[PDB]
Formats: structure tokens, C-alpha cells, sequence
């Protein structure tokens, strides 16, 4: 609980590894200091996974086809190379989206090249264009292709871009080639920045001289929800209550005109600044376009949000804002009132991927509960500049933490509550913690806003209060 | 808004008046989508005849596969053995996709590592990262063994995995003697079932190869079982259970059931059970092997015969009746154990409830999707039942076991309209279903946007979806349900007949419409 | 019409155009039929608040109940002994009855005959029926025993069954020394697990209540299990398996197993296993006597306290975790033998999967039915897993077990929605689950016109049917099933979950208006 | 009498009336007066198809009680099903008629149900019926289905004797003893009406109360099953003066043959129209001969009407009563299961049918040819023994 007590576990756990390892995890964990602005002094990110650890991170072609380019409804996106990437990835991201599935949406759908002995040893390109003439000819409602290259693509000196170019330019079609090859990078990070550019170099500015959509003055575009469970269409509605136009969904229930007609708002509301803050940044400097970071998680943090949205704005949105706090706050109250006695003083350890781990500690303590430990997959030093105040102080963080780590800090620690992804569901359910997957929202959510915290609160409190976690122990041992 | 006595999660809550008028505004201001009228007329077309010639005229899309690649089912046959770390020299985010597809179909942990090859790596080969990730491997997670499977990363660089394990133990980095079996598994070629098979034969080359001097054939009095790439528990269970009501020595190679079924009680177990060491040094003194699915075991019968010299039985997949029947008696005549009563007597008791639900089981369709070995014994077991499968789909199915499936059919009246499909997908599987509509489809939970998009064409038109097969991520613990034996086939006929009984029920539960057939004796 | 190669049965034949011209034609011209709104408003009034306080305030009229009559527990209690033959003394409607019912229930051969009482027997009882049907019924079915019940009429009539079967020995119909055991099971008292109940009382007093002079408490070190009225094969299986798991001596007094599920192998046999005469001789010799289902066994339960001098413990049925860890404790504590590492093992693998499924089974409601024993298992069952058991029907509970219920749902935070109906039948249960909607329903088969009735009111009002109990129709080969232990706790978890799963799927399948929810993986 | 403890399939008076005659009467509440287990063993035992809205105006498949316990044993249940009947009146307010069927108890305790009967149903001006079917009375089903007719004749048949307003045509049948097992009837009724004729009556299968009152005012019965009935055509023969015939549309050839006899009966208009509906029909059953006959010519059949049928696919009855087949009851059919001879249930068609008609006769076919073929019955010796 105590620094000391704290540091002392960090080197009991690190005596396992060998030399090099043991000297490379040893700048990953730290304890917290929230008067501390540069993490660079406390903790370092971003960096290659020691070999042979089982570490959790995924790869780029997961952060650019699996977060950004996916969730995209209209468009269809190809897994180019072998069948096993595109396979795994199928429907396992609940990106939630509204359309008909195989005629005007393809998000569940798993189009992939499935590279042979033949396409690696002779290249795939002549395959690549044949396969872009047979998704034409068998879903002609697409409004673009996007080709993902797996990690063979890179390495046979495939050349997608040429491709892309030559069929985009005879089919009329926006072919994105994008270069997410899985050993490029550590871990998703690098998917999301190549992404991020692929969009930005081959859709962002289709209308730059396009002048026939009427823009108001409360145009915004919502940049980085994924609209897990719906969570995007839970922050839109409140944000369309307090009089604002939601031009765009980035892009969670995302069309490919929409992120078209980005430039033409007038704020970028981002949520996740991880996945992207590189397209915020870029329609920032090309566009003029501001850009904010807003938390819809709990009320607390939806509310401060909202203010500072309307606070963009004339004085009829900040009205409109207030009342829309106003209309929602019995709703929370009373879930709040129904489900912090069950959850008050419970303490929570959360490993989620680049901006879930410090985004979802305000509603959690919407709830009375802690978070003693936090952490990141594949954040960069800027989350941790961020996240470092939101943790209490001499709390656990992990950057890239190993299953042993993981499982160590939680056996000394013994959180209440632990909300990490599906590798570690398991692990920790059959050690007697109760376990939420703050990914997917164990099938379950929204989280996000006001309808999203009832749920949340549901959820934590049914988990977490579940009476399995009283029968691990036989009662003749 | 939501009331806090009854929460809505995202359904209904998406539902409710205004999120209905939200997301009619946000398509109709921002979506440019298309007609709702043009996108029925696409979906209409979409089931018609016209567009299966065109969507079975593909040569180079893949649209929803039915398979995976190598690493995967290399990973799960090292999962059978005992303190055995998988470890897939290569890139970490087939690691973790590996370790998710396994987990959210066994709802258990899954321990795999990888040495994070990165693209300073992709040049230089992965030398140091096999080094650095065999010590740490050993030093963090201490498995007695490790079991290496590659990457397409490391197939295409080509990495040289023995040279890279020898290199490793001669720079110390892990013991001389410590077993790092390994096996080359290329995403690219075959499917996870050709990467379970390589990684089995690896091993057992590992294990086997340089002390066949001593070794004597039959002089254990034990028979060798590989399982194969199997994701149901109940299948090993079934396999030791019939082994060991017959009195019959038996080594399970590769017996991952334990560690993929590990109790919940307060500890968390990394390794259980599985294929001790000695065992798979043992293994060629045994009387034979015997391949539970031989259909994608082609490497590792090939050394088990020509290296132990054990005389491989060709036999099925002993599913249904008939191949269970044939499998104990192969497995008698080789051990010299009689058949006991208690397997005649369950032998007989699938017999009744056969005759029981043959007048409902009689004439159904079905369209079937899966691993070769399973999908030949479903027909098979279908054909014994009376049942017509109409559609038979294996994307990891080759020519040969293509002709032997057709040989199948031709030997019952009831696989006369039945055809065989290879290198299809369940893009092909849903033309094939609209435009011949079976009574049911029988695989994994991909099949369910089939039935979906077979609901969205009428309800007279809805295909239901049994689920059989893996992965089976949409229902929970049916990874526990048997195909195997005469047990395996009771639960398969019961699935199917309770299947079509309530499909019946559904159908006729209309008041004063249909309920006059709504029997409450079936 | 009909079409050779398609052709359809009832469903959906009568759905033709003609024959609905047929049949409209046929109503609007002699069936003198209600109008359909007039139909549509008393349908609409009976699913109401009102029509529930009506039907509440029944005390004359039952409409579908939920209980048989006392000679079929009889009859099925005596079917668990070696070569038994049921025998009710009395009229042959009841016999023919009760085998249809079993038969439809279990899918196999029931064995019971009967003496053929008239309106002659009526006058001067059936003493004549009695001899002859003894006579015949040895001479014919040869069996070692004759276990004789009664129908109302005999009852009513009041036949002396002890002084019947003395004479019918005394005159030569039967020998002295062949085996009768009888009990007078009047239909219009209790239920058919009354019938068990004194059937097996009977059968117990019969071998032993002259034989206590020798007997010695604890000298042939077993235990003595009744299991009561139970139609699942799986739970007599389960709780043999787990004693022999322990390595504990027991004797299953009344197994019906054997003879209840008889493989198809060319004969038939009319007798398979069941307690042997010597085994039921020997009963007072065990440690103890453990009652499965202790709240229809009172009468047993007093015979065995009063003469065996066992002291039979306060045990719970075996149903759910917590009652399943009592039996194995308290079977441990009267044999002395420590329980094994594979129930510990089975046991963390039931709380691994309640660990995994509980998201989709916490807050669920259910209105359940049945036996009294078997309901309240699954009412703890349900409080074990975060379901909240609103509506609990037991047409044959009285006040004590509705005392005993009342108590197990106020020890837990998921009973306080619920409410426990004794002397309540399925119209009553029909109106609870019209005002006070539960997510499923769980009983036998004739729960599948409540949510007929219910989907009548819209798909949004429809409480779907779980098949858990006695007797189930409409499904083939679910009395395979287990309910009882770890075992039967998993299949229990299963299938709830599953179900929810199902309805889930039902409900997003949708394309493009719910099918945003319809998740691959859950 | 049945011979005691030999192990008889018959059934007792009670499952002749309520089970069979009364039971599917849709529109009347029919109450098991008794211990609630033959109330309850009988329930949806029966498929006798109807069309209706089950609770509110149709009540088959439902299963009303006296529920008798000790008290009402002792001391008499005609307060009791007064008080029922009341319940029944308030619960269900579109029955139109209350039959009220013993069990054995009832006239043991000399219960007057006919007098509770008369009372109630002058106080609430319905059809009160009460039939004297306790179980002991008789040794079968038929004592049954003689005091169900002739509880018909006495409480219900008359009450429309001075009732004139119907408009009868020339044409006019009435199907008795067809209980629509599968939909039989709607099968035999869609011929029948084809012909040109008007089924004004057809019970108790889909059966309603008042075309039970119209049967006297047609002028055809057409008895399909005379066992059940022949009383009640008798009577109505001997009191109205409307001829009975007996028919058989079990197989095309008995079909036609009862369809021809019985527009024999009429002028030439319903002979010509019987001679195109038979020729309409011909092509289908020809087909489902030429598809199923060859599957199933040469088998032996047993049983425990139908001939017909079976000779039409090129079977042979070797054997009946009241080989490759045996067609029984569900006490029976396990056991021939598990001798190893394919059955066929012939009191529910095995759950499926309908039989009767050409329509019926493809449904027949396919079934036999299921049965009897299926591979199953080639499984039974393990291939070790
Ligand atoms: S995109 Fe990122 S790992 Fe910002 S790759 Fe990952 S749907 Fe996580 S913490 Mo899965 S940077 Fe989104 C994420 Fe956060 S897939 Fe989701 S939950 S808010
Ligand atoms: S009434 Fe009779 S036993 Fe004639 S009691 Fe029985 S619906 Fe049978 S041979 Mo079930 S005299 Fe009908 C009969 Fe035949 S119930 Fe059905 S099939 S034609
Ligand atoms: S790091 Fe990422 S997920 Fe890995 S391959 Fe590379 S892009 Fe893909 Fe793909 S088919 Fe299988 S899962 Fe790989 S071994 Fe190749
Ligand atoms: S021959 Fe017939 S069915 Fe038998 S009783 Fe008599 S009328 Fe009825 Fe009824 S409740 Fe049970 S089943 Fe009987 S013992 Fe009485
Ligand atoms: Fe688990
Ligand atoms: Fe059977």
C-alpha cells in the first residue's frame, strides 16, 4: 500500500527475470506520482516487448484494421495475405453499427486474400486486383476498399500502393492501401498512426474543393469512439440534445462520406487521443479545425465534458447543456443512489489497452470504488503525462506488463476487482477476483454517458457482488 | 434516459424512441446512404441463383473463411503435453490472437508466448529474439518443455528454427538437455489442423528419432492415440473412457483436456495434466497408433510408421455407429481385449433412441460446415440417421478426402443429393442455402449471420443453425459436449431431433393460426 | 393437393389455400363461432389483473394441474426392484393410463398389469379379482415379485388388500412364500409421489418388518440410498457414480434405471436390474438410510427412523452446489470415507462455469414448477446463480415445504421477488406469468401452451419454456438427462444459459433494426 | 371380460367418452368429475385436431377437474361441482355447454351428477350434460362410446327439435365419427364438399355443439367409425328418418369407392362432380404409388379400415386385431422396437398424418416408406457378436 512497500514488490517481481529482461521491465513499472507532469521521469512506453513473456499487445495490422479502418461500415476491408489474421480478428470487436450486413455494410464480414505457397513465393499483387474486381462484382453497394497488409505483405516486396492507385483509378473507388504489417511497430500503436495517415492521405481530402455541404456553426465531428456496445450513439445523443450536429462518427458506426465531410465541421471531439490524435492534429494545421479532448465516462466526467464542449460555443449550446444536465441528472442519482452502497470502498485494478486505463477511472469512483492499479498495453509517454493525475497517489503502474507481472501484483495487491481484456479473464477468475472486460464490456454496455453509466453501475455491481465468488472453496477443505 | 428498476443494455435501450429518431438523422444527413429500396433489391439479388454463379465463380476473394492458420493448432497440440510452454517464434499479434480465439471458445486460460519479432528483425532473422524469449520463457514461466511453431513472418524471412534452438543452447542461454521440440508451421500453407499436425510430429521426432535402437514394438502392451486438432473435452474423456471399459493399455499423446478444463478454486493453474515426457519416449514401444483423425495426421502417420514401424489402422474418426463400432473392433484385434458388455449395452441404448427419433430425423436437410474428419463423420452419422446432407462444405478440405466423402455418399440412398465443397467459404454456404434451402446447417457460430441473413429473406425461408464444431463463441460450455463414440452420437442425435422438434414448435405456436399442430406428445 | 416430392404433413398442409377456404366456410356457416373481436376482448381480459383475482378465488374448478394421481408413483417405484411386477388391484382405464404415460414420458416398455375390476366387483369386492389376477399374473410374467397398488375405485370400495392376497395364498392361487408386498394408494390423496412414498413403505415393511430380530445397525458397512419418485436416468447414474468415486458402500433401494433405459438388440426384456430381494432384506443392516428426496417420503421415512433404527439425516435433495457439498459431506461423515480429489475436481469445475456464465444469468426471472423436492432444488439452484425464482408453483406441496421454501428464499438477496403457490395449478400460473412477467419459465411440457398463450399476446409477452421435470413430451430423450450433483448442476447452468443465449439471438436477428446486438461472441 | 393381470392395451369407459366422443368438442368444457389422475393422463393424449382459441373459446387440449380428495369422496362432490360449475361459468364465459364426465369414484359414492346437471343448467340456461362413464362400468372403450351417444341423444341431439329457421338443402351430410386424428376429417371434408355436397355436421373432431343440434337436419350421416357411433345413427335413423351409410377413405381405392357410394346417393350433379374430383385426384396418388410402392411391395404388416391403404401400396395384412410391420398403440411400440420389427403407431399416426383421403394417402406412404426402410432396423446386432 505504502511507495516503499510498493517499490519493494516491483523488485521481488522483477527477481525472476534474467539480466536483461529484469533490467528493461524494470523501467515499465512505477509508482505513482500525481504532481508529476513528464512520466518520462517515472516510466517509459513505448518500446519493444521482451521476447518470450507472454505479453498481451497486439500487432499494427490489429490497431489499423482492427480499431480504425474496420468499425467503417460502408467500406470493405481486406486482411491481404494468409487467412489467420483476418480470421481472428471476425466480429471479435463490438464496434456497433447500423446497416444491412453483406449489401450496404461489411463490418462482421471477413474479406481476406488467403495467401497460398504461390502468393508468397510470386507476390499477391495480380491477386490483389483480381480480388478488388470480384468485391466489385459481388457487393457493388461498397463505397470503398481499404487493403490491410498482414505481415507477409511487407516482407515479399508487394507493392499494394501501385495496385490501389491502378484499380482506384479505373473502378472510380477509393482503394486505401495500408501498410499495418504486424512486425512493424511493438504493438497497435503504430497500427493506429499508420491508419490514421492512410486515412488522411487517400480520404480525408476527397471534398477539399467540394462547397455543396451546409455547415452551422455547432458542427462537430466525434473522433476515436468505436462505438463499442453503442457507446458512440450513447455520447452522440447527448451531444445532439444540447443542440450540436454530430457531422461525423470516427468510426464506430462510421461511413466513409462522413469522415469526408470531417474537414467541414467546426470541433473535433476527440475520446480516445491515442488512435487519433495524428488526424486530429493533421485537420488541426491543414483545416484550422480545433480539436478537444471530452470523457463520457460516469457522470462526473460527462457532465465536465459537456461544459466544456458548450464552452466552444454561443451561449444558446451552454443553455441547452444545462439543460440537458439538468434532464439527466435524477437518472444517475438514483443509479447512483441504487449502486455506490454496493460498490464504496472496493478497489479495482485495471490493464486495458491506450486510453481506457486512466478514461474510466472517474466513473469508477462515481461508484465509491478505487483504482489502486493501472496500466497500458501500448501507450505512449503523453498518456501516462495524462494518466498520472488522475491515479491517486502510490498507486501501481505498468507499462506493457507481462502475465507474471500481471498476476504477481494482483496476488500481493488482492484488488477487489480486476478489468483487463480476455487473456487475462480467465486467469483471474479461476483465482477467486472478480473479473470485467473493459473491451468489450463483457458483452454488455454502453458505458459511455448517462445511459452508460446505469449500465456500467449494473454491471460492476453484478460482477463484483456476484455470489460465485463465495464457493471457489470446498467446505471439506 | 433508463430507469433505474429495469437497466436496458444496448438492446432495447437503442430501441427507444429517441435513439430511433438519432440514427435516422445521422443516415439521412450524414450516411449518403443508399435507398432502402435499392439496398432490398441488393439483398434480393443477393439470394438468387445468379449470384451464386457469380460468388462460386471466385478465384482470388476469400469472404468469411471456415479455417485458420498453422500456429493455432500447433499451439493447441502443445497445449497436450505436460508443463509444455507453446512458444511461436515470430510476431506478438498472432500470439494474442491465438490466445483470444482459444479463449473465448474454451472460456479458459490460454498460455502461449512469443519472442516479439520486430522489423529490425525483419532483415536479420529472429537469432537473438530465439535466444532472449527461450531464456526468459524458461526463467519466467518454468515449463519443462517449450514447443516452437513460427510465424508467417518468420516462414517468409525463412528463419532456420533448428539451427536457431542449437544456437541458443551452445551460447547457454538454456540448458543442452532441456526438450525445445519445434516444428515449421507457414500460415500460408494448409490450415491449423496442418499446423496441430506438424507440431505432433515435431515432438515425437524430438522425442523419438535418435533412440529407436532400443525400442521394441509391442513391448509396453499400450496403444498410441492421437487425438488431433480437438476443441470438445468431452472427446478425450470419451476416448480414455472407452479405452479404459475395454481393459485396454492406452497412451493419450497430446491430451490437452485437463489444462483446458482446470477447476476454479482460488488458484490458477498454468499447466495440468497432459503427455508426460516419458510417455512420448515410450510411445514406440507400444503395440500401435491409432488416429483419431487421420484425415489431417498425414505427417505424423507417415513417422509413426516409418520410424516406430507401428502398423497405423486405417480407420475414421470413430463418430456415429458404424466407425465407433469399427474403431473397437480395431482396437480389440490389436490389444486382444473383448469388447465388455457395458460398451454393447450403450452401442444398443444409441440404437434404441435412434429407432425412437428416426420418424423425425427421417428426410432432413442439412448444410454442414467443419474440419474434415469431423464433417465425413457428421455425414456419416446423418446417413445412419436417415437425414439428407445436402451441402457439405470444408474449407481446409482436400480432393482426396473430397472422393472419400463421395464414396461415403454413394454407399447410402440418402447421399444422393449431396455435394461436396472444397476450398468454399460460408459466403458459398449462404448462396447455397438460399438458393437450396436446406432444414437446417450444422457448424460454428459464424454460421448464425447465415441464419440471419436467411431470417432477413422471410421467415418461411429462416435456415436454424446448430451449433457443431468449432469455434462455438455465441453459447457457452458446449466445448464440453461429446462427438466421439456412441456417447458422442446420442448427444449429437439428441441435439439434432430436440432441433427439429423445437423448430416445429416454433413454427406451430400461431393461435388458431397453426397451434392445431402445436402436439404436446412428440 | 399434394406435391410427391414435397410432401407436407398437417403442418403446414392445412395452411393450403383450399383447405383454409374450407375451413372458414365450415365456422361461418355451423360453428355458430364467436366473433373474433368478441374472442380477441375475453383472450385480451383473461391475461388481465382481474381475471387473476378470479381465477385466485377458485376452490372447486382445477384446469391443468400440475400433478398425477398416486398409483403412478406406485407403479414406478415398483418397476425399481428386480423383476418386479406392478400389479394395481382394481380397474384397468388406470393401468392402461399410467403405461401410456411412462411410455410417452420415458420412450420405453412399462410394465404393469391389472385385475379388471367391473360393476360386479363394485357389490362384493375384488377378492375373485385378487386370486385370479395373482394366478394369472405369476403363471404369465413370471416375475419374483408382485408389487400391488390401488385405483380409486377399489378404495372407494373399500378392498382389504392384505386379507385378499392371505386368501389368495391360503386357496393355492400363489404360494405362500413368493413375495407380495402391497400399499393402498388412494388416487384422491396426495399425489404420485404419495404413491411412491407408500408403495415403497409397503415393499419395505414387507421384507423386514419381521426380520429385525437379527438385524445389527452398521454390520454390512453401506448406506442405504431411496431416491423417491425421479423420471431422469442421469440422477440415479449420477448418485452411483459418486458413491463409488468415494469408494463407498450403498444400496440404491427401487433402481428403475436398468429397466428404463433397455438397449434396442433384437429382444425384449420385460425385467433389467433393479434392488434385489436380498438387498432389501439386508437394508436394515446399513449405517444409514439417505432419503434424495426427503419431502415425499415421510411415510418411508417413518418406517425407517421406527423399525431399521437408522437415523436418517436432514438432508436437502442433492441439487446445486451447496446441497451437493451437504450430501458429500454427510455421506463422508456416515462412511467415514474422506472425499476424493475428482469430486473437489468436478465441484471447481461446476464454480468455474457458474464463474463464466454469470453475467448472462444474474437477474434473470423464472417461474418454475413441479415435484416439491425437485422444485426446491432448482429454486436454490437459481438463488445460487443470481436468478431471481419469482413465480414457485407446486400443485402437491403443502405448508411446511411451502414453510421450508419461504425460508431457503429469505436467506438470499435474489428470493425477495418470489413467491411460492401450494395447491396452485397451470392456469393459475398461466395468469401470474400474464401480470408479472418472468424472463422463462421452467417445468414439464404442459408449460408449452403458457407461452403459446403468451405469444398470443405479442412476440414482447412471450415467457419461453425450459423443460426441466416430469413428464416431458414434446422432446425426445431429455430424461437421459441429470439434475442431481455437480453433474446435474452443469447441465442445469447450460441449458439456462444457453436458453438466455437463445432468446438473445431470437430477439437481435433482426437485419438492420436489432441485429446491432446480434454479437459472434457472448 | 378382459382376463385379470394378463396385461391388456383397453381402455375403460371413461377414455370411450370424455377421450374419445366428448373430448373434442371444442366449444364445450368438459370436466373429469373425479381424482385428478385421469383428468390428467388423458389431457392432449388424443390428437384430434381442431380450429379454436384454446382458453377462451376452445377448450381440447385443456384439462378441467373435480380434483376429489378424501372429503369429497366421504362426503358426496355435488356441492362441489355446483360450486365448479360456477367457477367454470365465471372463468370461461364463451363455453357454450358443460359436459360433465364421471370417473370411477363418482357413482361409487352415488354422486347425482344428473340432477346438479338439470339444476345448473336451468339456472344458467346451458347445456348441462352429465355422462355416466365411470371406469369400471363395461370392459372397453365401448360401453364408453355408448353412454357418451347416448348422453349425445339425451342432452343435446333434441334441443333444436322444434327449431325450423335452418335452411337444409338437398345436399346436406353429416360426418359422425371422424375425430380428425391429424386432420383427418378436414381431409375426408375438403373431398366431401368437392363432391358438391355441405358438410352441415361434423363432430365431435373439430367438433362444435351446434352443428351437433343441426345433425338432424341433415340429409346424409356419413359413419366413418361405426363402432363409436352406431347407436346414435341408429336412433337418429329410427327418430328423424336420416339414412347412415358407412365410409372408408383410408388408400385411393377405398376412397373413390366410398366417394362414388356416396354420391350415389344423390342426383347426377354430385356424380358428375365425384367423377372430377376423382379425376383430379388421380395423377397425385398415382404418383405416390409409383414413387412408394416399389419401396414397400412385398412386406408383411400386422396390426392390433386400414387394408385398404396397405394393399394399395403393395403391402400384406398378415395380421389384425382389436412380419415387416406392426401397427399398434404406444404400449405397444417399444416393445416391437426393441424386437426389431419397424413400428407404426395407429391411434396418432405416430404424431404425424393426416391419413384419410389422397392427401392423406402421400402422408401414409412416405411414413410407411420411412419406417419400415429406415436404416435403423439394420443396426440392431453389434458387429462383434
Ligand atoms: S481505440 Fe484502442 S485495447 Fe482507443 S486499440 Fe484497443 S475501442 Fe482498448 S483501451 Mo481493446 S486505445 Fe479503443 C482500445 Fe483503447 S480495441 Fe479498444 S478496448 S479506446
Ligand atoms: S373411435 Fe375408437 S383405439 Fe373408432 S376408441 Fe380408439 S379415433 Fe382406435 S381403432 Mo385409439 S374404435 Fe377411433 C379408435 Fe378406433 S382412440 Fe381412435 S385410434 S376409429
Ligand atoms: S502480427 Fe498481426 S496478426 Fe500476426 S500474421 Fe502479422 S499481421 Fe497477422 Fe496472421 S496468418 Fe496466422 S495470425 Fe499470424 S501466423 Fe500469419
Ligand atoms: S378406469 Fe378410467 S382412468 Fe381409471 S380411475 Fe377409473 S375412470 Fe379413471 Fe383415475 S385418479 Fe388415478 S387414473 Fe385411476 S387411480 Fe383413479
Ligand atoms: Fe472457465
Ligand atoms: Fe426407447
Amino acid at each position: 500500500m505504502s511507495r516503499e512497500e510498493v517499490e519493494s514488490l516491483i523488485q521481488e517481481v522483477l527477481e525472476v527475470y534474467p539480466e536483461k529482461a529484469r533490467k528493461d521491465r524494470n523501467k515499465h513499472l512505477a509508482v505513482n506520482d500525481p504532481a508529476v507532469t513528464q512520466s518520462k521521469k517515472c516510466i517509459i512506453s513505448n518500446k519493444k516487448s521482451q521476447p518470450g513473456l507472454m505479453t498481451i499487445r497486439g500487432c499494427a495490422y490489429a490497431g489499423s484494421k482492427g480499431v480504425v479502418w474496420g468499425p467503417i461500415k460502408d467500406m470493405i476491408h481486406i486482411s491481404h495475405g494468409p487467412v489467420g489474421c483476418g480470421q481472428y480478428s471476425r466480429a471479435g470487436r463490438r464496434n456497433y453499427y447500423i446497416g444491412t450486413t453483406g449489401v450496404n455494410a461489411f463490418v462482421t464480414m471477413n474479406f481476406t486474400s488467403d495467401f497460398q505457397e504461390k502468393d508468397i513465393v510470386f507476390g499477391g499483387d495480380k491477386k490483389l486486383a483480381k480480388l478488388i474486381d470480384e468485391v466489385e462484382t459481388l457487393f457493388p453497394l461498397n463505397k470503398g476498399i481499404s487493403v490491410q497488409s498482414e505481415c507477409p505483405i511487407g516482407l515479399i516486396g508487394d507493392d499494394i500502393e501501385s495496385v490501389s492507385k491502378v484499380k482506384g483509378a479505373e473502378l472510380s473507388k477509393t482503394i486505401v492501401p495500408v501498410r499495418c504489417e504486424g512486425f512493424r511497430g511493438v504493438s497497435q500503436s503504430l497500427g493506429h498512426h499508420i491508419a490514421n495517415d492512410a486515412v488522411r492521405d487517400w480520404v480525408l481530402g476527397k471534398r477539399d474543393e467540394d462547397t455543396t455541404f451546409a455547415s452551422t456553426p455547432y458542427d462537430v465531428a466525434i473522433i476515436g469512439d468505436y462505438n463499442i456496445g453503442g457507446d458512440a450513439w450513447s455520447s452522440r445523443i447527448l451531444l445532439e440534445e444540447m443542440g450540436l450536429r454530430c457531422v461525423a462518427q470516427w468510426s464506430g458506426d462510421g461511413s466513409i462520406s462522413e469522415i469526408e465531410l470531417t474537414p467541414k465541421v467546426k470541433l473535433n471531439l476527440v475520446h480516445c487521443y491515442r488512435s487519433m490524435n495524428y488526424i486530429s492534429r493533421h485537420m488541426e494545421e491543414k483545416y484550422g479545425i480545433p480539436w478537444m479532448e471530452y470523457n463520457f465516462f460516469g457522470p462526473t466526467k460527462t457532465i465536465e465534458s459537456l461544459r466544456a464542449i458548450a464552452a466552444k460555443f454561443d451561449e444558446s449550446i451552454q443553455k441547452k447543456c444545462e439543460e440537458v444536465i439538468a434532464k439527466y441528472k435524477p437518472e444517475w442519482e438514483a443509479v447512483v443512489a441504487k449502486y455506490r452502497p454496493r460498490l464504496e470502498g472496493k478497489r479495482v485494478m485495471l490493464y486495458i489497452g491506450g486510453l481506457r486505463p486512466r478514461h474510466v477511472i472517474g466513473a469508477y469512483e462515481d461508484l465509491g470504488m478505487e483504482v489502486v492499479g493501472t496500466g497500458y498495453e501500448f501507450a505512449h509517454n503523453d498518456d501516462y503525462d495524462r494518466t498520472m493525475k488522475e491515479m491517486g497517489d502510490s498507486t501501481l503502474l505498468y507499462d506493457d506488463v507481462t502475465g507474471y507481472e500481471f498476476e504477481e501484483f494482483v496476488k500481493r495487491i488482492k484488488p477487489d476487482l480486476i478489468g483487463s481484456g480476455i487473456k487475462e479473464k480467465f486467469i483471474f477468475q479461476k483465482m477467486g477476483i472478480p473479473f470485467r472486460e473493459m473491451h468489450s464490456w463483457d458483452y454488455s454496455g454502453p458505458y459511455h454517458g448517462f445511459d452508460g453509466f446505469a449500465i456500467f453501475a449494473r454491471d460492476m455491481d453484478m460482477t463484483l457482488n456476484n455470489p460465485c465468488w463465495k464457493k471457489l472453496q470446498a467446505p471439506w477443505e | 434516459s433508463q430507469q433505474v428498476d429495469k437497466i436496458k443494455a444496448s438492446y432495447p435501450l437503442f430501441l427507444d424512441q429517441d435513439y430511433k429518431d438519432m440514427l435516422a438523422k445521422k443516415r439521412d444527413g450524414f450516411e449518403e446512404k443508399y435507398p432502402q429500396d435499392k439496398i432490398d433489391e441488393v439483398f434480393q439479388w443477393t439470394t438468387t441463383k445468379e449470384y451464386q454463379e457469380l460468388n462460386f465463380q471466385r478465384e482470388a476473394l476469400t469472404v468469411n473463411p471456415a479455417k485458420a492458420c498453422q500456429p493455432l493448432g500447433a499451439v493447441l497440440c502443445a497445449l497436450g503435453f505436460e508443463k509444455t510452454m507453446p512458444y511461436v517464434h515470430g510476431s506478438q499479434g498472432c500470439v494474442a490472437y491465438f490466445r483470444s480465439y482459444f479463449n473465448r471458445h474454451f472460456r479458459e486460460p490460454v498460455s502461449c508466448v512469443s519472442d516479439s519479432m520486430t522489423e529490425d528483425a525483419a532483415v536479420f532473422g529472429g537469432q537473438q529474439n530465439m535466444k532472449d524469449g527461450l531464456q526468459n520463457c524458461k526463467a519466467t514461466y518454468k515449463p519443462d518443455m517449450i514447443a516452437v511453431s513460427t510465424t508467417c513472418m518468420a516462414e517468409v524471412i525463412g528463419d532456420d528454427l533448428n539451427a536457431f534452438i542449437n544456437n541458443s543452447k551452445k551460447e547457454g542461454f538454456i540448458p543442452d538437455e532441456f526438450p525445445v521440440p519445434f516444428a515449421h508451421t507457414p500460415s500460408f500453407v494448409g490450415s491449423h489442423v496442418t499446423g496441430w499436425d506438424n507440431m505432433f510430429e515435431g515432438i515425437a521426432r524430438y522425442f523419438t528419432l535418435k533412440s529407436m535402437d532400443d525400442k521394441v514394438v509391442g513391448s509396453n502392451k499400450k496403444i498410441n492415440i492421437v487425438p488431433g486438432f480437438e476443441t470438445y473435452l468431452g472427446n478425450f474423456r470419451v476416448i480414455k473412457r472407452m479405452l479404459s471399459e475395454m481393459g485396454v493399455g492406452y497412451s493419450l499423446l497430446s491430451d490437452p483436456e485437463e489444462v483446458l478444463d482446470t477447476p476454479a478454486d482460488g488458484q490458477f493453474r498454468m499447466y495440468a495434466g497432459g503427455t508426460t515426457q516419458e510417455e512420448m519416449k515410450d510411445a514406440p514401444n507400444a503395440l500401435n497408433t491409432v488416429l483419431l483423425q487421420p484425415w489431417h495426421l498425414e505427417k505424423t502417420k507417415k513417422f509413426v510408421e516409418g520410424t516406430w514401424k507401428h502398423e497405423v489402422p486405417k480407420l475414421n474418426i470413430p463418430m456415429g455407429l458404424d466407425w465407433t463400432d469399427e474403431f473397437l473392433m480395431k482396437v480389440s484385434e490389436i490389444s486382444g481385449q473383448p469388447i465388455p458388455a457395458s460398451l454393447t449395452k450403450e452401442r444398443g441404448r444409441l440404437v434404441d433412441m435412434m429407432t425412437d427419433s428416426h420418424t423425425w430425423l427421417h428426410g432432413k436437410r442439412f448444410a454442414l460446415w467443419g474440419d474434415p474428419d469431423f464433417v465425413m463423420g457428421l455425414v456419416k452419422f446423418l446417413l445412419e440417421l436417415g437425414c439428407e446432407p445436402v451441402h457439405i462444405l470444408c474449407h481446409n478440405g482436400n480432393k482426396r478426402w473430397k472422393k472419400a466423402v463421395d464414396a461415403i455418399l454413394a454407399a447410402s440412398p440418402y447421399g444422393k443429393n449431396a455435394t461436396v465443397y472444397i476450398g468454399k467459404d460460408l459466403w458459398h454456404l449462404r448462396s447455397l442455402v438460399f438458393t437450396d434451402k436446406p432444414d437446417f446447417m450444422i457448424g460454428n457460430s459464424y454460421g448464425k449471420f447465415i441464419q440471419r441473413d436467411t431470417l432477413h429473406k422471410g421467415k418461411e425461408f429462416e435456415v436454424p443453425l446448430i451449433r457443431i464444431g468449432f469455434p462455438i463463441f455465441d453459447r457457452h460450455h458446449l466445448h464440453r459436449s461429446t462427438t466421439l463414440g456412441y456417447e458422442g452420437a446420442m448427444q449429437i442425435l439428441t441435439t439434432l431431433v430436440n432441433s427439429i422438434l423445437e423448430r416445429l414448435d416454433e413454427e406451430t405456436r400461431g393461435m388458431q393460426a397453426t397451434d392445431y399442430n402445436h402436439d404436446l406428445v412428440r
